C-alpha cells in the first residue's frame, strides 16, 4: 500500500527494539485468555503457545522487510491457516489487538499515538494478506 | 454479561487506576483522534483537536467520568447509561460503530500506564465491561 | 434490548412464517455453506454438505427449532438459550463470529419467501431479535 | 480481483434484470429504517432518499461494467463520501446488506445461493473501493 518514509522508519524502529521471545508469547497468551475460543487451536506457561507466539512475530518480521509486497508475502501462510488450520479470519484481528496492547505495555510512553497508527496500519495490511 | 468475578475485577482495577483518570481520558481521546481520523468530525466544533489540547484534556475527564459512572452502575449498565445513550444517539448522533474504537484506545492507554496491573485477567473483565458499556450506549439507537 | 413493539412484531411475523420453518432452515443453512465456505468445517462430519442434502434439511429443522424457542423465550433470551450457548461454546466450539453470518442468511431466506410480509418494520425488529439471539448464544464463551 | 466467467455472467444477468428505480429506493429506505443512524445523512416516500437510492445502483452499474478495475473506479466517490459527506465506512456494509435483502425479495427463488455469492463478492469489492 502507500507507506511514508516516516512509517517505514517507525515500523523499522519498533521491530529493532522488540524482543520477539518476550512479545510473541505474551501477545498470544493474552489472546487465548481474552478471547478463549482461540484456545481451541492449541496458557501463560505453555511452551507450545510460546513457540507459536514467537513464530507470529517472526512472520511479521518478513512483512516488515518487504513492506511493498505485503500482500504476496503471506500466500503460503494465508493458505496454511485457512485450508489446513481452519482458523476463522476474525481471529487475526483479535491477535493483532493483543499484539498492540502487549507492545504498548512494553514501550510505555514511547508508544505514541503516531507509533500506534503506523503499527496498526502495518498489522491491518498483514491481517488482510492473511485473509486474502 | 458480567459475572461477579468480572465486577470484582473491574472495581479492583478501577480502584487502582482511577487516580489517573484525567490522564487516561486525555491520552485515549488523543489516540482515537490521531489513529482513527474519521472520528475527528465529531469534535470539529472545537478549535484545537490536536493531542493534549485543552479541549481534549477537558473532555477526557468527562469521558472517564462516564466510565466511573458505569463502574458504579455495573450491576445494570442499561439503566445506568440510558441518558448517555439517548445523548449519543439523538443529540450528538454519534455513529455507534465508533464506541468499539474508543474502547480499544482506552485499553491501549491503560496498558501503557499500568503494565503491572493490566494483566490478561484484568483485560478480559475490562474488555467484557467495555463491551457492555458500548452495548448500553447503543441501547437508544433503534 | 427488545421493546414490546419489537416482541409483538417478532411474534406476529413468526406466526405467519413459522409454517415454512423447515424450508427456511434448509435454505438458510444451504446459503451459509455456499456463500461463506469457512463455515463448512463445522459440518465436515456429515457425508453430504451440499445444498438441499438430507443432513442439511434435517439440521435446518433443528436450527429453526432453536429460533422458535427463542421467540417463546423472547422476554429473557439469556436464560432461554443458556443451554444452546454452552453447547456452541464448549461442546461444538463454534467460533462466535459465525452467529452474525447465519443470521444474515436467515434474513435473506425470509426475504425470498415472504416478500410481502418481510417489511422494513418487520426487518428492524427481527434484526434486533437475531442480534439478541447471537448475543445470548455468545453468553457462555467468556 | 479474481472473477470467474460464471461470476461475470451472473452479475451481468442480475444487473440486466434489475429495475434501478425499484431496487434503489427500496434498499436505501430499508437501510434508514433498519439502521436509523444513517438517517442523519439525509422515509419510504422521501424523493431525496429515492434519488440517492437510484444513484447508488447507478454507481454499482459503473463497477459492473469494468469489474477488473473496481478499486480505481471509485476514487471520486470514495473521497466524496469520506472527505465531503463524512459517511462512516461501516455504513457501506449496512447498505450492501439491504441491497442484498431487497434484491432477494424481488428475485425470489431465482436468487440462488450461487447468485447471492457472486453478488456479495461484487458488493464486497465495491465497499472496499469506497473505504479505500
Ligand atoms: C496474525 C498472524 C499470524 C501469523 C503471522 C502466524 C504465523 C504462523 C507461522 C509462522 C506458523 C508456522 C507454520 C509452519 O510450521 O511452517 C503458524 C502455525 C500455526 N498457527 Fe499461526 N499465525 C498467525 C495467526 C494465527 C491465529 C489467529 C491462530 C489461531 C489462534 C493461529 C494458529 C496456528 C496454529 C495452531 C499453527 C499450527 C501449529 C504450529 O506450528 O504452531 N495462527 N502460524
Ligand atoms: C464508550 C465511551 C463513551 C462514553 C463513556 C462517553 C461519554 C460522554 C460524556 C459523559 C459526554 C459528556 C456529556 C455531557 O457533558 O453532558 C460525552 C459527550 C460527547 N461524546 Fe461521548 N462517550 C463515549 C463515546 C463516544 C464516542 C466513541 C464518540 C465519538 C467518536 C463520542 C462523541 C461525543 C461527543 C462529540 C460529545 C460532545 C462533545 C462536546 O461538544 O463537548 N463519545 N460523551
Ligand atoms: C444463530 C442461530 C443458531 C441456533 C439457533 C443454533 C441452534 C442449534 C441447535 C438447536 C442445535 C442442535 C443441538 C441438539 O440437537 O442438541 C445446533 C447444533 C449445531 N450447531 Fe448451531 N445454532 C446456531 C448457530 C450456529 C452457527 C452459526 C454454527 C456454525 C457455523 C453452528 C453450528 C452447529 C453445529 C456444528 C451443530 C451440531 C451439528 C451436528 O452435529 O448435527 N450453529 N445448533
Ligand atoms: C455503497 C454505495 C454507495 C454508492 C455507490 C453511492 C453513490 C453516490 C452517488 C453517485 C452520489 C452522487 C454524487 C454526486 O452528486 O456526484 C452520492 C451522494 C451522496 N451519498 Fe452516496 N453512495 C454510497 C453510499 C452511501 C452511504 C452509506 C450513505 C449514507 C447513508 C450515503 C450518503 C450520500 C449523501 C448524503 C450524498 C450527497 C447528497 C446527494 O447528492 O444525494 N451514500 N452517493
Amino acid at each position: 500500500v502507500e507507506w511514508t518514509d516516516k512509517e517505514r522508519s517507525i515500523i523499522s524502529d519498533i521491530f529493532s527494539h522488540m524482543d520477539y521471545d518476550d512479545i510473541g508469547p505474551k501477545a498470544l497468551s493474552r489472546c487465548l485468555v481474552v478471547y478463549p475460543w482461540t484456545q481451541r487451536y492449541f496458557i501463560m506457561s505453555n511452551a507450545n503457545v510460546a513457540a507459536h507466539g514467537i513464530k507470529v512475530l517472526h512472520g511479521l518480521d518478513r512483512g516488515m522487510k518487504n513492506m511493498d509486497n505485503i500482500a504476496d508475502a503471506y500466500t503460503d501462510l494465508s493458505t496454511l491457516h485457512s485450508e489446513k488450520l481452519h482458523v476463522d479470519p476474525d481471529n487475526f484481528k483479535l491477535l493483532s489487538d493483543c499484539i498492540t496492547i502487549v507492545l504498548a505495555a512494553k514501550m510505555g510512553h514511547a508508544f505514541t499515538a503516531e507509533t500506534q497508527g503506523a503499527f496498526q496500519k502495518f498489522l491491518a495490511a498483514v491481517v488482510s494478506a492473511l485473509g486474502k | 454479561s458480567l459475572s461477579d468475578k468480572d465486577k470484582a475485577a473491574v472495581r479492583a482495577l478501577w480502584s487502582k487506576i482511577g487516580k489517573s483518570s484525567d490522564a487516561i481520558g486525555n491520552d485515549a481521546l488523543s489516540r482515537m483522534i490521531v489513529v482513527y481520523p474519521q472520528t475527528k468530525i465529531y469534535f470539529s466544533h472545537w478549535p484545537d483537536v490536536t493531542p493534549g489540547s485543552p479541549n481534549i484534556k477537558a473532555h477526557g475527564k468527562k469521558v472517564m467520568g462516564g466510565i466511573a459512572l458505569a463502574v458504579s452502575k455495573i450491576d445494570d449498565l442499561k439503566t445506568g447509561l440510558m441518558e448517555l445513550s439517548e445523548q449519543h444517539a439523538y443529540k450528538l448522533r454519534v455513529d455507534p460503530s465508533n464506541f468499539k474504537i474508543l474502547n480499544h484506545c482506552i485499553l491501549v492507554v491503560i496498558s501503557t500506564m499500568f503494565p503491572k496491573e493490566f494483566t490478561p485477567e484484568a483485560h478480559v473483565s475490562l474488555d467484557k465491561f467495555l463491551s457492555g458499556v458500548a452495548l448500553a450506549l447503543a441501547e437508544r439507537y433503534r
